[PDB]
C-alpha cells in the first residue's frame, strides 16, 4: 500500500511532511502506486536530495521500476537532478540502464547530453558505455553531433568513443550532424579521424 | 502522452516581425511556469525594474532598555529566513538584541520558507481574510524569528553576502518576547519613536531569483500585490492587446489552481508569450538592463532549473522552464550566429498515465532548442556573468526613514 500524500511531498520537496509520515511507520516504502512510482522514484524526479538521502538511510530498493521501465536513478538524470544522481551513485545505483522514450537512450547518452561530472561518474562505474548504442544504433557521439557542441566531441573522443560506428540506418556521427545542420559538430568530427 | 501543442520564434529586433513554428499559434494552452515570465513584465511595467520594497520599522525604547517594534509593511514577497538573518544582523549593529512588544500592520508578509522547498514548488498559500494572514505571520515570527538561529544556515547564507560584499555580523541574536497584529489605520508612534528603513533586493534581482528556482511563492504574492486577476486582465489588454481570446491567468506561478484530477492553469497563446518576451525586452533595454537581468542562462546560473540544459544551448540561451502535469514549457531567447531570437515551445504531457512523461518532454524541448540553434549557423556564447540573487544587497543597510 503506497500514500499518496508520501509520494507528492517527496516530488515537492516537504521533507517534514515526508519525515511526518514515515514516522507514524505505516507506510511501505518499496510500495509502487498505480503507475509504478516510489516515494524514491518522486524524490528523484523532484530534485530533493534532502528526501533522497532520508529515504536511503532506510534503505529502500534502489532497482525498482516505474510502468516507463525507470529507477530513481533515471528519474534523476532525465529531470537534471544531477546531485541526486551522484547520490544515488554512490549508493550502488545501477548505471548501466535505459533511460524512457522511443530511441532506448542510455542513462550514460542523457547524462553526456546535460552534464559532464555524471557522464563520468557512470563510465567510472563501467567503461564500455561510452560506446554502447541505444535500440537505433546510436550512442552519445550521435546525440551530440546533432545538438551538441564541439566540447562535447571531444570529450567523447577523449573517452574512447569511436568515431566510424554506424546507426541502424547506415550513418556515422559525421553523417547525422550535416542531416542536422550542425555545422560545428560536423567541423569538429569531419576534422578528426 | 507527449506532443507539441506549439512552437513560436521571431528574430530579436527593433520590430516583431515574421515569427515561425508548429501548431496553432492563436490557441491557448496551459503555460505552467513560463507564466512567470508575464508576471515578470507585469511588475516591473507597474512597479519598475529597480523598484524597492521599503520596510519600515518603527523602535522605541523601553524603560528596561529594550526595544519596541512595529513592523509597517511594504509586502515585500521575498520576506523570509534569509531577508531575516540579515534584519537580525542589522539590528545588532543598532546595539537591539531584544524586543518587548513586537507588532506588525496589514502589509508585512513574512514566510520563512520563502525562498527554500516546499514554497518554491508548493501551493502558494492564500489568505482569505486579514486575520488569517496575521495568525500565519505570528507563527512565523514566533516559531522561526524569534527562536535559536539555525547555525549552518545563517552561516551559508553569510558566505553568499560576503561573496556579494554585503557586511553581516557573524553570530547575532534576538529575542522578542510578545508578538502581534496591529493594523496601520491604528498605529501611532510615541515621542521617543526612532524610524529606520529596510530596503530588499531591486525587483530585478527578486525576479531573477524567482525566475532561476521557479519560485510560486514570489510568483503569487506579485500577483496579490500588483491587484491580482482584475488587475491582470486590464494589463493584459492594454500592454499585451490580449483579452480572454488569448490569455486567462488564476494565479502569478502558472501552477495549478484546481485539483490533482480536476486541473486549472493559466493559459495563453504562444504568440501571447513571444510579444511578452519581446516587450519585456524592450522594457530592459530602456532602462539599460537585458533579459539576463531577469531570466537565466543556460548552463551558467548555477542555482536554477537551467543548470543542466547542455547541449549547444549552453551558456547561449536565456530561458524560464515549466512543469505542470499536463504540460512542459520553455521560454525565451536563444543567441546564434544569426542574431537573438525569441522562442516559446509548449509540449502536453500527462503524468497521470506515466511519470516518465516529464523526462521524455525535457529532451524533446532540449533537442528542438539545439535544431533551432542548427539551423540559425550554431550557437553564440551570450555576454554574462552569473547573478548571485540575495534578497538584500549594498543599500539593505538600515537608514533612518
Amino acid at each position: 500500500k503506497s500514500s499518496k500524500a508520501l509520494n507528492e511531498a517527496a516530488e515537492q520537496g516537504d521533507l517534514a511532511k515526508v519525515k511526518n509520515l514515515v514516522q507514524k511507520n505505516k507506510i511501505d516504502l518499496n510500495a509502487q502506486d498505480e503507475t509504478g512510482m516510489t516515494p524514491l522514484m518522486n524524490a528523484a524526479m523532484g530534485g530533493n536530495l534532502d528526501i533522497v538521502k532520508f529515504l536511503l538511510s532506510k534503505k529502500v530498493n534502489l532497482e525498482l521500476k516505474n510502468n516507463g521501465g525507470e529507477t530513481a536513478l533515471a528519474f534523476a538524470v532525465t529531470n537534471d537532478a544531477y546531485d541526486v544522481a551522484e547520490e544515488l551513485i554512490k549508493a550502488g545505483a545501477n548505471v548501466d540502464i535505459i533511460v524512457a522514450g522511443d530511441e532506448g537512450d542510455t542513462l550514460f547518452m542523457r547524462a553526456a547530453q546535460n552534464n559532464k561530472k555524471t557522464a563520468e561518474s557512470i563510465l567510472a562505474k563501467n567503461k564500455s558505455l561510452i560506446n554502447k548504442a541505444n535500440t537505433l544504433g546510436e550512442t552519445a557521439l550521435f546525440a551530440v553531433a546533432r545538438y551538441g557542441t564541439p566540447a562535447d566531441i571531444d570529450f567523447l573522443i577523449k573517452k574512447g568513443a569511436d568515431l566510424k560506428l554506424k546507426n541502424k540506418k547506415g550513418q556515422t556521427a559525421l553523417d547525422v550532424a550535416k542531416e542536422a545542420s550542425n555545422q560545428d559538430t560536423a567541423k569538429a568530427l569531419s576534422k578528426k579521424k | 502522452m507527449v506532443y507539441v501543442n506549439s512552437v513560436c520564434h521571431m528574430k530579436a529586433a527593433a520590430t516583431a516581425g515574421k515569427v515561425e513554428g508548429e501548431g496553432d499559434m492563436q490557441k491557448k494552452f496551459p503555460l505552467a511556469a513560463i507564466s512567470k515570465v508575464i508576471t515578470t513584465l507585469w511588475a516591473i511595467e507597474k512597479l519598475g525594474v529597480d523598484y524597492r520594497h521599503k520596510t519600515v520599522l518603527h523602535l522605541t525604547p523601553t524603560a528596561n532598555g529594550s526595544m519596541d517594534l512595529h513592523v509597517e509593511g511594504s509586502r515585500d514577497p521575498i520576506f523570509g529566513r534569509n531577508l531575516s538573518y540579515f534584519l537580525i544582523s542589522e539590528l545588532n549593529r543598532m546595539k537591539v538584541t531584544k524586543i518587548e512588544n513586537l507588532t506588525f500592520d496589514e502589509n508585512f508578509l513574512l514566510d520563512w520558507l520563502a525562498e527554500e522547498s516546499p514554497r518554491i514548488g508548493g501551493v502558494t498559500p492564500r489568505y482569505e481574510t486579514i486575520e488569517q494572514q496575521a495568525e500565519a505571520v505570528i507563527k512565523n515570527l514566533k516559531e522561526s524569528f524569534s527562536t535559536a538561529i539555525n547555525r549552518a544556515m545563517y552561516s551559508k547564507l553569510r558566505e553568499r553576502a560576503t561573496k556579494a560584499k554585503v557586511f553581516m555580523l557573524e553570530k547575532p541574536t534576538i529575542e522578542v518576547r510578545n508578538i502581534s497584529f496591529l493594523p496601520k489605520n491604528n498605529y501611532k508612534k510615541d515621542k521617543y519613536t526612532g524610524s529606520v528603513v529596510l530596503q530588499s533586493a531591486p525587483l530585478r534581482t527578486i525576479l531573477k531569483r524567482m525566475n532561476n528556482q521557479s519560485n510560486n511563492y514570489i510568483a503569487d504574492n506579485l500577483y496579490w500585490n500588483l491587484g491580482g486577476t482584475a488587475a491582470f486582465n486590464a494589463f493584459a489588454a492594454a500592454t499585451l492587446k490580449a483579452d480572454q481570446n488569448q490569455i486567462v491567468f488564476h494565479n502569478g506561478s502558472g501552477n495549478n489552481e484546481g485539483t490533482t484530477a480536476k486541473p486549472i492553469y493559466n493559459e495563453a497563446t504562444c504568440e501571447t508569450m513571444i510579444k511578452t518576451l519581446y516587450t519585456l525586452n524592450k522594457s530592459l533595454e530602456a532602462k539599460g538592463y537585458k533579459l539576463s537581468d531577469v531570466l537565466s542562462v543556460a548552463n551558467k546560473d548555477s542555482d536554477s532549473t537551467i543548470d543542466n540544459f547542455g547541449g549547444n544551448a549552453a551558456g547561449s540561451m536565456i530561458a524560464k522552464t515549466g512543469t505542470v502535469n499536463k504540460a512542459k514549457t520553455l521560454a525565451g531567447s536563444i543567441s546564434t550566429k544569426e542574431g537573438e531570437f525569441y522562442f516559446a515551445i509548449l509540449l502536453h504531457t500527462d503524468m497521470d498515465q506515466s511519470s516518465s512523461d516529464r523526462g521524455v518532454a525535457s529532451q524533446m524541448i532540449k533537442n528542438k532548442i539545439s535544431q533551432l540553434i542548427n539551423k540559425r549557423s550554431g550557437p553564440k556564447e551570450i555576454q554574462y556573468t552569473e547573478i548571485l540573487a540575495l534578497p538584500f544587497d549594498q543599500n539593505s543597510y538600515l537608514t533612518e526613514a
